[PDB]
């Protein structure tokens, strides 16, 4: 009845607000229905906005993601006579790099790794993906756990503009923002490791 | 099989 | 290449403080946590704590709270571990190690720093030859009456390593250490080669180059 | 605190045999946070196996790591003399970081008799008022040896100390130094200084001697 597709890459998140969108082009383009499940092909995730883990539009939202949430989730995509079930491994880690090095990011998945081209005007991104109901407040950026304060760096909402990339620009970057969902405020901090090409 | 990214997805036959 | 260079061995009297250094290179110093690990003689490894040089934030093992204090000088890429109210239980080789983002393990370590806690006074060693006398001949250096540990013994400025046995130091009746370092060389090389043991006792700045000749 | 219970404490095996050491955690450790280190005497611990089963730089294929949750294992399929070291498991999941007490791996080999050398005190030392007579037992196996001192055929006691090296990384042998400490006055009183060595590799005890 439904074609099983296995996602080869694991998605990692800190124990804080997290959202993953069921965007799998070309299958999710056009008139299709999307249903999120939590390690089941029969019982879906809750649709109650007040649930800690719930389906918000095409997204699975964790407010917040916490220890015990790691596992396999399923996005069932149904079109006009067509069914696909994506098995997605979402994994939570407990701590942030600037607080402690223990129990943090277990591996450098693609999302936590970015590159800056030496001598070029380049940019970094947050990897802060949330549905429209999660309004992101002012975004602050850090380099090696200290707020960025340099002529070549410019915060531009969810992007960090970097002028004339130098070799000293290698290091860990992070972006922090206040997330506002249903009148409640939560904090989100996302890190990245940047290497200079 | 899929390899998922924010701006794109890598599909292969399974 | 990523490298961690620690300060040399120290002897401190009980109640004193000590500060151990760990100068890093091969990577961006401010991007990684520096950890310190204790190894008391003959024992296993104990985690002491960690310091982030970027925000100077520290996390200590509850067992070392108010015994260990960690510090950084990012201008010279150096991490410092300070121990206070020293006691013989603090005598250990201390190592610094580094952790990188997304790689939660210790891939690089310093050479170690032996901190000896003792009321006994420092004393430089006296180096004496162990003179050789069919097939293979043996010669050596007797590094006697030193405190504290360690002593490094090289041969022919490091050019001679094959056949070298530097023995673990023994604490003599007197309370001072004695160590022997030996090397076996072909008997035919006794006349053709010169043998010098290079003893180094960094706590007392003692450097001795002793010629070992057959009598 | 996550306790890591490592077993066995010590392991004695011949080259070519399988070495197996287990580590048990009090609470579950994720595969990414469980590691093994190799430590040789007078050296810092070296990363050996990381993330439960990956081999660190320079680690031979004869080593492998396995395990999940609370039970982990380090296996050496075909022992080599170079494997003589202490191995420690480690968890990076919860504070404080902990290590197992260790597994010391000893390498067995054929019996090899020691090469015995005797050394009289240097004339420079005799000026200080003390005399050290050194007996060296070189490259032997097993480590169990009996060193006796005799001054003019009279057996000595209480005036000597021994030190033995760690197992040689290449040939698995031990070396031992025995040092007889005498005052200058007591050394000048006698003439024959002998060192008698007993070992399984020696059919009869070996005596090395000199005349003052
Ligand atoms: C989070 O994830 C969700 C998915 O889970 C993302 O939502 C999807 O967003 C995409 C892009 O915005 C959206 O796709 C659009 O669908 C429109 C509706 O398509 C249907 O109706 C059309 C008539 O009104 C019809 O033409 C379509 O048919 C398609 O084409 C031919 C007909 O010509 C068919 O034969 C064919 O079978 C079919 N193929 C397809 C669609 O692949 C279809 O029946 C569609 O009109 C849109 O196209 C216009 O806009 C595009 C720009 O976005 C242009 O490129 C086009 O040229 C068109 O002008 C578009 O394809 C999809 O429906 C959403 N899915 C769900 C579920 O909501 C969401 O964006 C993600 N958010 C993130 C990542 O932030
Ligand atoms: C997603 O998670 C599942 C469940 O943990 C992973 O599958 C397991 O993989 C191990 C290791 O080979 C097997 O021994 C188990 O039998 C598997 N279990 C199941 C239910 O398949 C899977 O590998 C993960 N995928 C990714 C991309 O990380
Ligand atoms: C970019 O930086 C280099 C030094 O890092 C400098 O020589 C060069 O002129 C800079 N480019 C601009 C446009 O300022
Ligand atoms: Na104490």
């Amino acid at each position: 009845g439904c074609k099983d597709i296995f996602m080869k890459n694991e998605i990692l998140s800190a124990s804080q607000p997290f959202a993953f969108n069921c965007t799998f082009p070309p299958i999710t383009s056009g008139e299709v229905s999307v249903t999120w499940y939590k390690n089941s092909s029969k019982i879906p995730v809750s649709k109650i906005i007040q649930s800690r883990i719930h389906q918000d539009e095409t997204w699975i939202l964790f407010l917040p993601m916490e220890w015990g949430d790691s596992g396999v989730y399923q996005c069932v995509i149904k079109g006009r006579d067509s069914c696909h079930r994506i098995h997605v491994n979402l994994t939570v880690f407990e701590k942030h790099w600037c607080d402690t090095s223990i129990g943090g990011l277990p591996n450098l998945s693609d999302e936590y790794k970015q590159i800056l081209h030496l001598g070029k005007d380049d940019s970094l991104t947050c990897h802060l993906h949330f549905p429209k109901s999660c309004v992101l407040g002012p975004i602050k950026w850090y380099k090696d756990c200290n707020e960025i304060k340099g002529e070549r760096f410019t915060v531009l909402e969810t992007r960090l503009l970097v002028s004339n990339v130098s070799a000293e620009d290698r290091g860990n970057y992070a972006c922090q923002a206040i997330l506002t969902h249903s009148g409640k405020q939560y904090e989100v901090l996302n890190g990245i490791t940047v290497s200079i090409t | 099989f899929v390899e998922w990214x924010w701006d794109y997805v890598x599909x292969s036959e399974c | 290449q990523v490298q961690l260079v620690q300060s040399g061995a120290e002897v401190k009297k009980p109640g004193a403080s000590v500060k151990v250094s760990c100068k890093a290179s091969g990577y961006s110093f401010t991007s990684s946590w520096i950890h310190w690990v204790k190894q008391a003689p003959g024992q296993g490894l104990e985690w002491m704590g960690e310091i982030n040089p970027g925000n100077v934030r520290t996390n200590y093992n509850e067992n070392f709270r108010n015994k260990v204090t960690m510090t950084v000088d990012t201008s010279i890429s150096t991490a410092y571990m300070e121990l206070s109210r020293l006691r013989s239980d603090d005598t250990a080789v201390y190592y610094c190690t580094v952790v990188f983002y997304g790689e939660p393990y210790f891939p690089y370590w310093g050479q170690g720093t032996l901190v000896t806690v003792s009321s006994a006074s420092t004393k430089g060693p006296s180096v004496f030859p162990l003179a050789p006398s069919g097939g293979t001949a043996a010669l050596g250096c007797l590094v006697k009456d030193y405190f504290p540990e360690p002593v490094t013994v090289s041969w022919n400025s490091g050019a001679l390593t094959s056949g070298v046995h530097t023995f673990p130091a023994v604490l003599q009746s007197s309370g001072l250490y004695s160590l022997s370092s030996v090397v076996t060389v072909p008997s035919s090389s006794l006349g053709t080669q010169t043998y010098i043991c290079n003893v180094n006792h960094k706590p007392s700045n003692t450097k001795v180059d002793k010629r070992v000749e057959p009598k | 605190q996550i306790v890591l219970t490592q077993s066995p404490g010590t392991l004695s095996l011949s080259p070519g045999e399988r070495a197996t050491m287990t580590c048990t955690a009090s609470s579950s450790v994720s595969s990414s946070y469980f590691h093994w280190y190799q430590q040789k005497p007078g050296q810092a611990p070296r990363l050996w196996i990381y993330r439960t089963s990956r081999l660190a730089s320079g680690v031979p294929d004869r080593f492998s790591g396995s395990g999940s949750g609370t039970d982990f294992t380090l296996t050496i399929s075909r022992l080599e003399p170079e494997d003589a070291a202490t191995y420690y498991c480690h968890q990076f999941h919860r504070s404080p970081l902990t290590f197992g007490a260790g597994t010391k791996l000893e390498i067995k080999r054929t019996v090899a008799a020691p090469s015995v050398f005797i050394f009289p005190p240097s004339d420079e030392q005799l000026k200080s008022g003390t005399a050290s007579v050194v007996c060296l037992l070189n490259n032997f196996y097993p480590r169990e040896a009996k060193v006796q001192w005799k001054v003019d055929n009279a057996l000595q006691s209480g005036n000597s100390q021994e030190s033995v090296t760690e197992q040689d990384s290449k040939d698995s042998t031990y070396s031992l130094s025995s040092t007889l400490t005498l005052s200058k006055a007591d050394y000048e009183k006698h003439k024959v200084y002998a060192c008698e060595v007993t070992h399984q590799g020696l059919s009869s005890p070996v005596t090395k001697s000199f005349n003052r």
